[PDB]
């Protein structure tokens, strides 16, 4: 149960705000996106 | 029957408020003359009130906008489920308004997400609604105002469940119809989608201004 | 940003006089309405009586009108509550309060700074 998650090439990382960052307008539409996709990827899945 | 008087008035406050307006004070007694066996009340007032002024703003703490347009009813990397049994999602966003200097943020998720079937631009069987409630007497205030009622062509909307149970955390979905459909229906009085009436209000009174009333 | 100390506190018989005092901080002191609340054995805190930062305008509860008496001293930086005809339902921790007033005949009920207290017990 040893098991470790190490980041390479092929990982991707990006900050999510906090709730106070989202109302700035650069934050704005990110928050949006990635909780649209937050929703849409346990709901929806992928369609290939 | 001793007259008194005032004594020597006392530190004045500090102005209380770091923003705006606030208001400071001096306090003084009628303790070195006194009034005794009679006499006045020392004639005035042991208290002065004064303003004092920061000259900085306050804080104002932001307030939501109202939400915007719902996305389109569509699925993404797919292609459309007009007039279809797909049930769908949209989304719609808001927008903080009116903060200022160092004020709260506002409170709440801002952005908006509810299931969907989409009937944009679909032909759907319809029927003459019935005479609407009479609207607003318009113009207010202007020459000759007049009330409207209508009845418009209802599509007739199709039986679809309205309730989708989706799995993964077993989330069940309350689905709406979004859209504007194409309602078709035989004709009333030379129209197909919306035929109208006015009558004019009787014994209209006439707009006197609240701050001229009182006055 | 103030500090509030209590003082008077002690064993009264039924029916007995009480003065209670509170010293506030000396440079900030007309800056703060104030008042007094009390807190008894098994109850919430409640309110007791307020005072201005005028010293002019007064507000009691109902059960202390009449027998309490609340007064400003800005010479000496105090505040009084003097209790007559106490009874054995006026035994509690008393508080004294400050809070920001804007206006200085404003008396208020919410109150952000709080002292330590003094204890009054009274005995039938
Ligand atoms: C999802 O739907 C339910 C069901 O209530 C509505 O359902 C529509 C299909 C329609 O019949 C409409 O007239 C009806 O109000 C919502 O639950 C509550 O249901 C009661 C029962 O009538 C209503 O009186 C309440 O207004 C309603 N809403 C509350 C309590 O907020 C439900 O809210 C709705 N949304 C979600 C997110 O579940
Ligand atoms: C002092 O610094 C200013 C920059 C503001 O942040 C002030 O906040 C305001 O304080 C007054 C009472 O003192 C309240 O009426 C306001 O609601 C509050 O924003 C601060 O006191
Ligand atoms: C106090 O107030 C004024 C002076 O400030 C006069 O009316 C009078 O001297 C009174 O004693
Ligand atoms: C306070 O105000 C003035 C001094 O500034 C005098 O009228 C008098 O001393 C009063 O007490
Ligand atoms: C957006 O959503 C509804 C109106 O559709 C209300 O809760 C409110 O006006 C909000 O801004
Ligand atoms: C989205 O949904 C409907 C339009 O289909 C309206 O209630 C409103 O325009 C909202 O933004
Ligand atoms: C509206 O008018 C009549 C009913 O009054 C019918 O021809 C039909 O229902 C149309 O939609
Ligand atoms: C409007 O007119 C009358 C009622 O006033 C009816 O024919 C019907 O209800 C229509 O909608
Ligand atoms: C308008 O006129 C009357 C009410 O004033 C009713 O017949 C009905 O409500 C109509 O919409
Ligand atoms: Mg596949």
């Amino acid at each position: 149960p040893n098991l470790s998650y190490i980041i390479g090439k092929d990982t991707w990382v990006e900050h999510w705000p906090e709730e106070d960052e989202c109302q700035d307008e650069e934050n704005q539409k990110q928050c949006q996106d990635l909780g649209a996709f937050t929703e849409s990827m346990v709901v929806f899945g992928c369609p290939n | 029957g001793v007259a008194g008087g005032w004594g020597p008035w006392g530190p004045v406050s500090p102005c209380p408020v770091t923003c705006g307006l606030g208001q400071t004070m001096e306090q003084r007694t009628c303790n070195h003359p006194v009034p005794q066996h009679g006499g006045p009340f020392c004639a005035g007032d042991a208290t002065r009130t004064h303003i004092c002024n920061t000259a900085v703003p306050c804080p104002v703490d932001g307030e939501w906008d109202s939400w915007g347009e719902w996305s389109p009813c569509i699925r993404r990397n797919m292609k459309s489920i007009s007039c279809q049994e797909i049930p769908g999602q949209q989304s719609r966003g808001r927008t903080c308004r009116g903060r200022k200097f160092d004020g709260h943020r506002c409170a709440g998720q801002q952005q908006d997400i509810r299931h969907c079937y989409s009937i944009q631009h679909c032909p759907l069987k319809g029927s003459w609604s019935e005479w609407s409630t009479w609207g607003l007497c318009m113009p207010p205030c202007g020459p000759n105002p007049t009330r409207a009622r209508q009845r418009l062509c209802t599509p007739l909307l199709p039986k679809y469940p309205p309730t989708v149970s989706m799995v993964e955390g077993q989330g069940e979905k309350n689905v709406t119809f979004w859209g504007r459909p194409l309602p078709r229906c035989e004709e009333l009085q030379g129209q197909k989608l919306v035929v109208e009436e006015k009558r004019p209000c009787l014994h209209v009174p006439a707009c006197k201004d609240p701050e001229e009333e009182e006055l | 940003q103030v500090q509030l100390v209590e003082s008077g506190g002690g064993l009264v018989q039924a029916g007995g006089s009480l003065r209670l005092s509170c010293a506030a901080s000396e440079r900030t002191f007309t800056i703060y309405a104030m008042g007094w609340f009390r807190q008894a054995p098994g109850k919430e805190r409640e309110f007791v009586a307020a005072i201005s930062r005028s010293g002019e305008n007064t507000d009691y509860a109902d059960s202390v009108k009449g027998r309490f008496t609340i007064s400003r001293d800005n010479n000496k930086n105090t505040i009084s509550l003097q209790m007559n005809s106490l009874k054995p339902e006026d035994t509690a921790v008393y508080y004294c309060a400050a809070g920001r007033a804007i206006l200085v005949h404003t008396t208020k009920k919410e109150y952000d700074h709080w002292g330590q207290g003094t204890q009054v017990t009274v005995s039938s």
